[PDB]
């Protein structure tokens, strides 16, 4: 839950921007928060997915190794033939249940990407991973879910 | 270590039945594959540990 | 542990007949020591060991592994029992 | 001789030595109860050389997991001034063992405030999250449990 | 003891590397310092900047093509090159193509001192009757630099591009129990390492436990005082 | 401190007196009445539990003392305070499921 | 903090990582120096704390402090206990110690 | 660039060694690997058995004397003794005392090639009347080995005692910012080592040093293999 759940920052407080130079400019001069949700000419946006754009997954988590960015940050990434406003952590999530399973399009397609992980949806996914991969795999899972579950629950302090 | 390895090889792939009361539904015991381990405790494999 | 075990309860129609059949199997392993084998030495099962890599000594792991082959016939009444064991030794 | 060395002049065992299971604390022979040897019996002492003993041992060893070092001893002997025994017992012997017991895994710790716990991982003092000082943590406890 | 070291490989991309068994606590020594410096001090090379003819912004349309100059540049930060002598500091590599086409990185006009190792990426799809003509700046450098700190100036529509240097694309290592007779609790370390392939994942982590014995060599000179 | 006054597993002073003897196995007081007694520390001890019942001095000789002034510590009691454990410092986090 | 100034060392800059986070959530206050911000943490009983593993912190601050704990009473019955064959009771044929 | 090293030590127990300038994130990858093997493999001294002239076992009292033999043993493990002889690997220890006095480190039977760091240690008090007659063997070793594991059957009644090997205390470091560099964002590394004084902190310093590279070396010559 903690590397799948999203910032939400206070200071940008629905700030108005005609171009995306404007408010990246902004966030240069401290006003408007990184993932504070912001207008860019129509369409609501943040400043981390106008500063990060990613080309796949590997380039983002190299990202947040160097310190550049956290897990949780909103950002744009390119995954799967999309261009996904998510956060890395989301991303990070994918890659360990898809890996887990083996299949990483079967993966996302019964993963929820839109949400943080919980109790319920987690349960739901091994339901899920249960009826269409079986039962190894379901227990490959698992053991995935409590090895990335702990190291993350420890790291994030 | 000669006969360490020796139950290291009669082990091998056998299991054991770990079962803690009340056993309330047949979950209340389960087979495992045993590795062997340093101390005096059982070490019990964290997501069992709803149905135990 | 033991790998391919939905492919195992696929090919029977109750689980326990599977377990009817791992554990029969594996009895005639024992009883043989492994020579009336159905496995290619490649694929028996090896046990990761100092002073070399040795047989798998699990009986039981043999069998799901030969069964998983379709190497063996199984099913009800299917030869006379006194003639199975007499004719097998 | 090597499973007696511990053993004083009369069978049991000296004040300050270690014992681990199964090593003698007070030695004792029982008559076995006149009973030919059996023939494998018979022919087996035959090979070895050996005439057998009418009596069995029957001595007092240390249980499985238990153990430490002898600190204590006492002897009561029918017979003797001031002590009256159980009818058909010639004497009582016992034998006080004391054992260092550090924490180890499985041991049960708790709080005042009804916090339970098992000690299940002992971490070197590398592994164990620090100040910036340099000074280690002595115990990690969960927050789910609160 | 020595232990046995280990390595299975796949291809130039992929490396599993096993170290056991080993004294408690050296498997997280040895692995966290070699997976910091695989993921920033492995030297190789980058896109830093594009030309792109007709276009003048970074969030622009360029008509003739399917993608935008967004997902051209995605595309770029994904193609590996391979410098040929150790001299060579830069380059600027041209592409040029025209007609419904399918625009791969292997159509780029051959260079002498570079080889492409992606010689089927997708840069762009280019439909009837649109051009493309680009050139662009490839740098050698160490780990990931964006293109916000460094603002690279030397065309004039030119646009600045996250340079990836690092040829590391992803490190996982992780020490688990092996047992040695009497005692269960042994480091067993098991390191994987990916490349985009200019460098194999094992000349790659013998380059990092090369870096890290030269700053571990830093200890020699003391200038000893004493308060 | 109360606790292990009434417990009786530590010892006291009698009355007012001075320490003139102090080792593991016995103290010795001269106290106002003129009266010599010495204390026997009773070590090492079994318990209906097996826990070893140890005293231990915790006064010096020439130490002047009053009446319920401590003179050995029980087990469990650090000082005449009842001490039924350890002081650690404690980190609260998850740690790799451990 | 004052004697760590006394021996001439600064706010690590793995400790100014851990005071970016917990601003960005709300537990320092924005605006005050990483000294400052050090104590509005020690005083929610919270510090930043190495993990010995890796040298790097734990993303989060971490409340560290005394504790009294006990060690609790183990019970012969309540050892490690493992039989294959042994005694059978008399009248009942069943396993006895 | 070249970094510059410089070693401000404090007698024999305390010392403070800094790197400057080194790159961003080499602090944590040099320093960390360098505490965890100083806290756990810089081989040292320690006593590993206790005899004591009237005494059976630990669990005994001496006749004036307030300790009991448990606390004289807790008193040992602190006793730190250094070896001037690397050729010795062993050696052995007396102490006899009377009377009213407090036995303290210093007062064991002097000999050459080995010495006492740290003489106020207390040992025990001996009031009028009280004798302590005690040998104690002092082993070199590494790391920490409880009594229950080495058996050695020195004297019949002597008393195996936990031996803290490692001369090691407390091991720290600071990462902090450097403007001593070409840019801005260069790490400032500072080990800070309290030893006992067996092992000076330089001392340990280049044993952990050497164990490092020494383990470097285990990535040599691998085992090949492919899928």
């Amino acid at each position: 839950y903690y590397i799948t759940q999203v910032r939400k920052e206070k200071k940008g407080a629905g700030m108005a921007f005609a171009t995306p130079e404007e408010a990246l400019a902004a966030y240069e001069r401290g006003e408007v928060a990184l993932n504070a949700p912001i207008v860019v000419a129509g369409r609501e946006t943040s400043v981390g997915r106008l500063k990060f754009v990613f080309a796949n997954p590997d380039e983002a988590l190299l990202a947040v190794a160097h310190g550049l960015l956290d897990l949780q940050d909103v950002v744009t990434v390119r995954y799967l033939g999309r261009r996904l406003e998510t956060s890395p952590g989301r991303i990070l999530f994918a890659r360990i249940v898809g890996e887990a399973v083996g299949d990483e399009k079967v993966a996302q397609e019964l993963i929820q990407m839109d949400v943080p992980q919980e109790k319920n949806s987690l349960k739901d996914l091994v339901y899920q991973a249960f009826l269409r991969l079986g039962m190894e795999k379901t227990a490959r899972l698992l053991d995935a879910l409590k090895y990335y579950g702990f190291t993350l629950s420890t790291t994030s302090g | 270590d000669e006969v360490w390895d020796a139950l290291e090889e009669v082990i091998h792939g056998k299991v054991v039945l770990l079962n803690r009361a009340p056993t309330l539904h047949r979950l209340g015991i389960q087979a495992f594959q045993p590795v062997l381990v340093e101390g005096q405790s059982i070490q019990l494999h964290p997501l069992v540990c709803e149905a135990f | 542990a033991e790998p391919g075990i939905d492919k195992l309860f696929g090919m029977v129609d109750s689980k326990y007949r599977l377990t009817v059949v791992v554990a029969k199997r594996a009895q005639q392993l024992l009883r043989h020591r492994f020579k009336n084998t159905v496995l290619e030495p490649e694929e028996r099962p090896k046990m990761r060991t100092l002073e070399g890599l040795y047989d798998d000594p699990n009986a039981v792991t043999w069998a799901m592994k030969e069964l998983l082959t379709g190497r063996l016939f199984f099913g009800e009444n299917l030869v006379p029992e006194d003639r199975l064991q007499k004719e097998m030794e | 001789e090597a499973a007696l060395r511990d053993l004083d002049e009369e069978g049991i065992v000296r004040i300050g030595a270690e014992v681990k299971p199964g090593d003698i604390l007070v030695g004792r022979t029982s008559f076995k109860g006149e009973q030919e040897p059996s023939p494998e019996e018979r022919l087996l002492r035959s090979i070895f050389g050996e005439k057998a003993r009418d009596v069995k041992d029957t001595s007092l060893r240390v249980p499985p997991g238990e153990g430490g070092i002898v600190v204590g001893r006492l002897r009561l002997r029918r017979g003797d001034p001031g002590v009256e025994l159980k009818p058909g017992v010639r004497e009582v012997v016992r034998v006080f063992v004391a054992q260092k017991r550090k924490l180890q895994v499985g041991d049960k710790l708790a709080n005042r405030h009804g916090n339970k716990g098992v000690v299940a991982k002992i971490l070197p003092v590398e592994d164990m999250p620090h100040l910036p000082d340099g000074t280690p943590v002595d115990v990690i406890l969960n927050p789910l449990g609160v | 003891k020595a232990p046995v070291f280990t390595a299975r490989t796949q291809g130039r991309h992929y490396g599993e590397f096993v170290l056991e068994p080993l004294e408690r606590g050296f498997g997280v020594t040895l692995g966290n310092p070699l997976r910091r410096i695989l993921l920033s001090s492995i030297p190789g090379t980058a896109v830093t900047s594009v030309y792109i003819e007709d276009v003048l912004h970074e969030f622009s349309t360029i008509p003739g093509v399917k993608e935008d100059v967004v997902e051209i540049i995605l595309n770029l930060k994904e193609l590996v090159v391979r410098f040929l002598d150790p001299k060579m500091a830069s380059t600027t590599l041209i592409l040029r193509a025209e007609g419904p086409k399918e625009v791969r990185a292997g159509d780029f006009t051959p260079s002498a001192d570079v080889e492409i190792m992606n010689p089927d990426l997708h840069i762009a799809t280019l439909e009837e009757g649109g051009k493309l003509y680009m050139e662009v700046r490839v740098d050698r450098g160490v780990g990931y630099v964006p293109a916000e700190r460094h603002g690279i100036k030397d065309r004039i529509n030119a646009i600045p591009v996250d340079a990836i240097f690092s040829p590391v694309r992803r490190v996982a290592f992780q020490v688990e129990d092996t047992r040695l007779g009497q005692r269960t609790d042994l480091d067993k370390l098991t390191l994987r390492i990916w490349t985009d392939g200019s460098v194999t994942p094992l000349e790659a982590l013998n380059q990092a436990v090369a870096i890290l014995k030269e700053h571990l060599n830093y200890f020699a000179n003391p200038e000893a005082s004493l308060l | 401190e109360r606790v292990v006054r009434d417990s009786l597993a530590a010892l006291y002073a009698e009355e007012d007196g001075e320490v003139v003897k102090v080792d593991g196995t016995r103290i010795a007081v001269r106290y106002e009445d003129g009266r010599l007694v010495e204390h026997p520390l009773r070590r090492y001890a079994r318990s209906n539990q097996g826990t070893a019942f140890d005293q231990r001095p915790r006064v010096r000789v020439g130490q002047r003392v009053k009446k319920g002034d401590l003179l050995a510590d029980g087990p469990a009691s650090e000082e005449g305070f009842l001490a039924l454990g350890q002081n650690v410092l404690v980190a609260i986090m998850p740690f790799d499921g451990y | 903090f004052g004697k760590r100034q006394g021996e001439g060392f600064g706010v690590d800059k793995r400790e100014k990582e851990v005071l970016a986070r917990a601003e960005k959530l709300g537990l320092v206050s924005p605006g005050k120096s990483p000294e400052e911000q050090l104590k509005e943490l020690f005083d929610l009983g919270k510090v930043v704390l190495y993990d010995g593993r890796t040298g790097e912190p734990f993303e989060g601050p971490i409340v560290v402090g005394q504790m009294f704990i006990m060690k609790l009473y183990h019970m012969v019955e309540d050892k490690m206990h493992a039989r294959s064959t042994g005694p059978y009771s008399l009248i009942t044929q069943q396993p006895l110690g």
